[PDB]
């Protein structure tokens, strides 16, 4: 039940990396 | 909601034929200060397709607001992996969590993340989650 919040953490990470030009368009979830 | 004239400006600058892809919608949403998940992207594509006019872009940005986000839910997600209850996680532990579970970070993403935001082999995940929600 922690996975949904890991995803939120990862989404906020990606929000802060938006200027870094690193994030893919698609991710294979786990 | 985000700042409306910024939303309009960024959409118009990214648009081609008055539309943006959901892939670009993801980027613009982040630039606007939101944290859409890839699940949000897939959900919206199944609902409204992968090419958005401004009205549909506004709606996508809407589904990406996640007002339910709360520091305690994030902190405790990391705490679950804090096996020995140290109050911190090692770079290894952070890497394994973030690149294995959920919507895993690529090594590109993780390496960038670690460069700016990580400081050692004792990552205070409370303070890290605070920073990420900021």
């Amino acid at each position: 039940k922690k996975t949904p919040f890991i995803i939120r953490a990862q989404a906020h990470i990606r929000r802060h990396l938006v200027d870094n030009n690193v994030s893919p368009a698609t991710v294979q979830p786990a | 909601m985000v700042e409306a004239d910024e939303m309009y400006a960024r959409f118009n600058a990214r648009a081609s034929g008055g539309k943006v892809s959901t892939g670009d919608a993801m980027i613009l949403a982040r630039q606007l200060g939101l944290a859409p998940s890839y699940a949000d992207k897939q959900a919206f594509e199944e609902k409204s397709g992968d090419n958005l006019d401004y009205a549909s872009f506004q709606k996508f940005v809407g589904t990406s607001t996640h007002p339910e986000d709360n520091i305690e839910d994030l902190v405790e997600a990391f705490a679950y992996f804090d096996v020995s209850k140290h109050g911190y996680l090692t770079r290894k532990q952070m890497g394994n969590i973030l690149m294995t579970y959920g919507e895993p970070l690529t090594t590109e993403e993780f390496n960038a993340l670690a460069a700016e935001y990580f400081t050692s082999d004792q990552i205070d995940y409370r303070q890290f989650c605070k920073a990420m929600l900021e």
